[PDB]
RNA sequence: UUCGGAGAUACUCGAGUGGCGAACGGGUGAGUAACACGUGGGUGAUCUGCCCUGCACUUCGGGAUAAGCCUGGGAAACUGGGUCUAAUACCGGAUAGGACCACGGGAUGCAUGUCUUGUGGUGGAAAGCGCUUUAGCGGUGUGGGAUGAGCCCGCGGCCUAUCAGCUUGUUGGUGGGGUGACGGCCUACCAAGGCGACGACGGGUAGCCGGCCUGAGAGGGUGUCCGGCCACACUGGGACUGAGAUACGGCCCAGACUCCUACGGGAGGCAGCAGUGGGGAAUAUUGCACAAUGGGCGCAAGCCUGAUGCAGCGACGCCGCGUG
RNA sequence: GCUCGUAGGUGGUUUGUCGCGUUGUUCGUGAAAUCUCACGGCUUAACUGUGAGCGUGCGGGCGAUACGGGCAGACUAGAGU
């Protein structure tokens, strides 16, 4: 009958999300956008630097974004079947 | 296994007295056998071949086991027949023969096989038994006062020990100082078409 | 539950063991949680290591020694500095040593000179 | 079958399923129930009924019949529904 | 004391109720080209019996029933009814914030938010048993650990284009439903999308890995012992119970096959250990023990353990030694 | 057979910047066994115990900016008018 009756939690630090950038593909989905990221690699026999590109989906709270227009993402739970992925911001638009 | 079979005949096809001190040998130093004073096609296969079996016909050791002998002396550092007939030399049999408490070779073998021996005042029967630094090599107090034992007591002149390894008076055991390094090693044979047989 | 119990690992007639953390649910022989120590059956004393600060975490989370372990823990005064008992020096024992190696040849060369 | 421990167990797991059945038959009745009271639009009843139905459900958790957060993802639902009305 | 009938009062204990375990351990590699596995992250989207610790509490009542006893059906396997008796079985209240709703502050960021506290309105637990006289074991709600687990994602490891159009719950949204949890997981409605020559959709083959063999290495081949994870348990499908289920030695349906029958109906599942038959070039004992280690239940002694520890058989391999 | 051109691969000189590639360091992880090394124990060996490597990688943090790339300009030799 001493003691605090609520032992305060070990503090877990927070680990984080994976953020990336790529251009849009599509925008004609309902609060949903399509990113195109890409990321360079060694080939593991021959060693030359391959670039290939990735289609992913992200969740538009607002539908503001168009084809071109550099976004910038962070990864979610699952918001749907293929969402995993948040827009964060836009940064320097559709020229 | 052994070999158990005559010991010139293959001191005679080898071309070279593998055993110390053989009358039978110098009345006829080539090979045995109907086809034995030919001059033969020297190849360079039969240098390196027949520089191995002057080893194992020395220590008295199968193809299997001197095959394992040189699997550590090739993955060992400084060379390789440096480190061959290193762990050659340190087999307990050979250390026998070089304290000169037995005539030859196969002496040397039954001696440790039946058990006359100690090294830590451990008994021990195994012939490859090897030796390291600063071992003790004790005797059996049953085996003192035996013929082969006692017989060897006042023959320790003729053959020199080597520096590695010391003899001491009628208390008799063997001390050894170190693993022994090339120079205090008795030459029959080369150490590098050993090297080479088992490249090809 | 979590116990910390004994892994068989030597050859056939050789029983060598680690103190080991594990699962109820699982075998001997696999993944533990933790090796805390080591235990060789087969010396004139015994060969009895415990971690003894990692031992002391885990018993204090709850994990439950088995009975072999738990004697072992009363050995090396693990289980008597963390219940509280008075005997919570390490009342382990060694082996009386040999002379080494070198001394041992010395003193042949000593004795006959 | 075979073990003398499963012809035993065999019986008390058609009494655990009497028993878990007719516990969850009778909260489908009295969701059943508010469904119908919050579909009049009434919150006379569709109060009272939310109180009665929401003890059932915390009822049914207590018992180990239904789990604690389906317990509670149905009261919220229920709740909800009726400040909608 | 009967001269083979007694005395629940009584340690002890078959059957029975109740608890916990039976989801571990052991086996196999048919299916699987997949978040199955390997490695690295996320879980502000979750569960977690037993174990450890902090804090609260352990309060009133009630109705049955297995067993027993008496009877009915059935060839069996099994099953009906009447009475009868308990409990830590079950059921109903009182009070108990980590359920729920609304409004609050306070900290926090990584958008849904999360964490901590406040007011008001709704709520939900428990079980006792033993005692030589420090015998001792349990119960329930909540804080925090530990452990085990679920789910999502990056990247990596086959052949085939003499397979080039696939996709309609399909791709996204909203409102409900559902789950431990996110989610087309399900449903209605609305939008008309999603994927693909960086090989979609097909076809062929395959448990993946630590590793093993080879090779100077880089590579190529392989996944056997041992260790990890996965998948299955005669074939196919389904749920129940539970903290947790591909439920090998559980359930229910269907199918094939074997067996019993009084023809009405029933029974079974060695890819556990040992063993038999068959196939094959070819692969072993119907062994011993719980002494050790690990596990289940028990206050404990103990009981259980074909896990495991060992032994038998085969030059099957490696290593060592003899035959002088 | 020869050309044109889509995807793709590759790209002159120079200023500034970013720090993705690249490179340095540190932390976390890469189980145990196996393998290499060194000591110990089985009479030796196989076998087995311990210690250190290895586990080529991946994630987090902090440095460097020559080269590759991105972004913002300059240039005229390539190319075109
Ligand atoms: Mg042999
Ligand atoms: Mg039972
Ligand atoms: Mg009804
Ligand atoms: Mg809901
Ligand atoms: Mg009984
Ligand atoms: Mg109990
Ligand atoms: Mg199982
Ligand atoms: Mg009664
Ligand atoms: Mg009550
Ligand atoms: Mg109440
Ligand atoms: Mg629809
Ligand atoms: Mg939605
Ligand atoms: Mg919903
Ligand atoms: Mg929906
Ligand atoms: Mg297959
Ligand atoms: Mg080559
Ligand atoms: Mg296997
Ligand atoms: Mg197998
Ligand atoms: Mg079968
Ligand atoms: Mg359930
Ligand atoms: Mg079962
Ligand atoms: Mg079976
Ligand atoms: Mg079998
Ligand atoms: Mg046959
Ligand atoms: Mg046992
Ligand atoms: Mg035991
Ligand atoms: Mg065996
Ligand atoms: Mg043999
Ligand atoms: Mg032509
Ligand atoms: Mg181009
Ligand atoms: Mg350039
Ligand atoms: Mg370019
Ligand atoms: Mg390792
Ligand atoms: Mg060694
Ligand atoms: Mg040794
Ligand atoms: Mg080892
Ligand atoms: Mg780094
Ligand atoms: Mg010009």
């Amino acid at each position: 009958v001493k003691g605090p009756k609520h032992t305060p939690r070990t503090p877990k630090p927070r680990g984080r999300r994976k953020t990336r950038i790529g251009y849009v593909v599509s925008d004609k989905m309902q609060k949903t956008i399509v990113v195109e990221l890409e990321d360079r690699m060694r080939h593991p026999l021959y060693g030359k630097i391959i670039r290939t590109t990735k289609k992913v989906k992200a969740h538009d709270e607002d539908s503001v974004a168009g084809i071109g227009d550099r976004v910038s993402l962070m990864e979610t739970r699952p918001l749907s079947a293929t969402k995993r992925w948040r827009l964060v911001e836009i940064l320097e638009k559709a020229k | 296994a052994r070999y158990t079979g005559p010991v010139t005949r293959k001191s005679r096809r080898l071309r070279t007295d593998l055993v110390g001190g053989d009358q039978a040998f110098e009345k006829r130093p080539y090979p045995p056998g109907q086809h034995g004073r030919a001059r033969i096609k020297e190849s360079e296969y039969l240098l390196q071949l027949q520089e191995k079996q002057k080893a194992r016909f020395t220590y008295g050791v199968m193809e299997k086991q001197f095959r394992r002998y040189y699997e550590e002396a090739v993955r060992q550092p400084g060379k390789t027949g440096e480190e061959l007939l290193k762990i050659l030399e340190s087999r307990l049999d050979n250390v026998i023969y070089r304290a000169g408490l037995a005539r030859t070779r196969r002496m040397a073998r039954q001696l440790v096989s039946h058990g006359h021996f100690n090294v830590n005042g451990v008994h021990v029967n195994v012939p490859s038994y090897r030796v390291s630094q600063y071992d003790i090599v004790d005797v059996r107090d049953k085996s003192l006062n035996t013929v082969p034992f006692q017989i060897a007591r006042e023959t320790a002149g003729e053959r020199p020990i080597p520096s590695w390894l010391q003899v001491v008076g009628e208390r008799q055991r063997v001390l050894i100082h170190q693993l022994p390094e090339r120079a205090q090693i008795d030459v029959p044979l080369t150490e590098q078409l050993i090297v080479e047989y088992y490249s090809k | 539950a979590v116990k910390i119990k004994l892994t068989r690992l030597g050859k056939i007639r050789n029983p060598q063991y680690r103190v080991a953390v594990a699962d109820a649910r699982t075998r001997r022989d696999g993944r533990a949680i933790e090796v805390i120590g080591r235990y060789h059956p087969k010396e004139e004393p015994s060969l009895i290591e415990i971690n003894s600060e990692r031992a002391q975490y885990w018993l204090s989370v709850g994990a439950q020694p088995t009975e072999p372990v738990l004697k072992l823990l009363k050995i090396t005064g693990d289980w008597q500095k963390f219940k509280g008992l008075p005997g919570a020096q390490g009342r382990l024992k060694v082996a009386a040593p040999k002379p080494s190696k070198l001394e041992v040849f010395n003193a042949a060369l000593a004795a006959a000179d | 079958a075979n073990i003398k421990s499963q012809q035993k167990r065999n019986r008390t797991n058609e009494r655990a399923r009497l028993r878990n059945k007719a516990v969850k038959s009778s909260l489908r009745t009295a969701v059943r129930a508010f469904r119908e009271a919050a579909h009049a639009g009434d919150k006379a009843k569709a109060a009272e009924l939310l109180a009665s139905t929401n003890r059932k459900l915390d009822k049914a958790a207590s018992k180990g019949v239904i789990h604690k957060n389906q317990a509670a993802n149905k009261k919220s639902a229920l709740a909800q529904a009726l400040n909608k009305l």
